[PDB]
């Protein structure tokens, strides 16, 4: 459509060499599609759509890959580190995935992390060291493009073929579940006090989606310079909430409101009247 | 890299309004590692029923996650979110304020 991703987002984190735990779910952009089943090795498809377009058989192929390369990826991390490697415990990353820009051409990706340090990444048939991470992470490439040398080409195929294809299919498959406008809903409230002779009101703005999103606060036509808008945390199901704050004075008088800008709303925006004091606590 | 405390915000889905089922949200972002145990609370005990995303992580590789369970606000009733994490001593508690926009 626009830019668009798809991300799988795995988390192997190795506690001793008898003892590990891997983690893994997909996301398509903020909203998680999947989650993994980490007792039975099976992927968990969390709504009506998420299986997209592919067939069950293409997905029952991909679940057994997912489940070799993760085998594979412990038991040969498990082997290279043994006994009293005080490495342990340690925790690996990957950020696998593809992106679509309207009218270009798409992106796969696959990058590692180390301890939350950038390791290495896939460079379309070669893994290539980051320039931060040094020894280690030369080595572990030398094993990848050495050794798994004939999986290389499997990698490059999912990220940059089977990727794109599915991300099309799983946007196609939600347009009869999922909203691309949802309004939010608003209200006011106090905060907390910024000072001795001041007060803080608060215009809160849950549920909305997509992101964008304008709030000010008003006296009448006028926007008001004291307008601050927090940050935007998420909600259930991939939408949005936003606080937009403003700090008063003492002698400010009545008339205050909070307007709210959404596309959304389209033409109708929500306007709420501040019907509480003004005197600060 | 470094160990990073999580940051926890806290905050309704809807108006409270005593008596009036809604819904509580915890958002808790920016930790490593990724081991935590992160609880919403009713008076003080963990509620057993709630839902949560998997973990995800920013592009600096830090983790983030979402909790929320519905709830119905009240005069007695203290709601809150806690968190215990490596870089944490004891137990971190954000209480949930109308009054404040639970900011
Ligand atoms: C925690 C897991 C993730 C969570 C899941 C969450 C759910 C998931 C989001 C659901 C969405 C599905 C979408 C469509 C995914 C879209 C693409 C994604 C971006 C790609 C991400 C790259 C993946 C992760 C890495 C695997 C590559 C590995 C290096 C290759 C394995 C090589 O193994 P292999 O040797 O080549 C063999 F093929 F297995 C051989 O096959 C024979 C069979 O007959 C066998 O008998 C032989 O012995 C042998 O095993
Ligand atoms: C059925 C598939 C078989 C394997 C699955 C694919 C996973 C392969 C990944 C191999 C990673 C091995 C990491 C090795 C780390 C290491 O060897 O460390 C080097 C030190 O010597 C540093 O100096
Ligand atoms: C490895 O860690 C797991 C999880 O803490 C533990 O149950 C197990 O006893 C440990 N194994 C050894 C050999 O220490
Ligand atoms: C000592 C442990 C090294 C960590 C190895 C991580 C390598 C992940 C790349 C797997 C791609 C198939």
């Amino acid at each position: 459509s626009e830019h668009v991703s798809f991300h799988v987002i795995q988390i192997f984190s190795f506690v001793n060499q008898s003892w590990a735990r891997g983690q893994g779910s997909g996301w398509l952009d903020e909203l998680q599609t999947h989650g993994w089943d980490s007792e039975s090795g099976t992927i968990i498809f969390l709504h009506q759509w998420s299986k997209g377009q592919f067939s069950n058989e293409e997905l029952s192929d991909l679940e057994l890959l997912f489940r070799f390369y993760l085998f594979g990826l412990t038991r040969e991390i498990q082997d290279h580190a043994s006994q009293d490697y005080s490495k342990y415990p340690f925790e690996v990353q990957v950020k696998a995935g593809c992106e679509l820009h309207s009218g270009g051409s798409p992106e796969g990706f696959f990058q590692v992390a180390f301890n939350g340090l950038d390791l290495l990444s896939f460079q379309q048939t070669t893994w290539v060291p980051s320039p931060g991470c040094g020894s280690l992470a030369q080595s572990v490439c030398h094993l990848l493009n050495h050794q798994y040398e004939g999986v290389t080409e499997t990698v490059y195929n999912l990220i940059r073929s089977t990727c794109p294809r599915f991300l099309l299919g799983l946007l196609d498959a939600g347009k009869m579940y999922v909203h691309r406008q949802v309004r939010p809903e608003a209200w006011l409230s106090s905060g907390p006090s910024p000072g001795p002779g001041r007060l803080q009101l608060v215009c809160h703005v849950s549920g909305f989606y997509p992101k964008p999103v304008w709030v000010m606060w008003m006296r009448g036509e006028q926007e008001q310079q004291g307008t601050q808008l927090g940050d935007i945390l998420p909600n259930a199901n991939g939408t949005w909430y936003l606080r937009a704050t403003l700090d008063v004075a003492d002698g400010e008088a009545a008339g205050l409101s909070c307007r709210v800008k959404h596309s959304s709303l389209e033409g109708q925006d929500i306007i709420l009247y501040w019907r509480g004091s003004l005197v600060p606590r | 890299a470094i160990q990073r405390t999580p940051k926890i915000q806290v905050y309704s889905r809807h108006p409270a309004e005593n008596g009036k089922s809604n819904f509580l949200n915890c958002y808790v972002s920016g930790f490593h590692p990724s081991d935590i145990e992160v609880d919403l609370l009713k008076n003080g005990e963990r509620i057993e029923k709630v839902e949560h995303s998997d973990l995800s992580f920013s592009k600096d590789w830090s983790f983030y996650l979402l909790y929320y369970t519905e709830f119905t606000p009240t005069e007695k009733d203290e709601y809150a979110c806690r968190v215990n994490h490596v870089t944490l001593s004891q137990p971190k508690i954000v209480k949930w304020d109308r009054d404040m926009g639970s900011l």
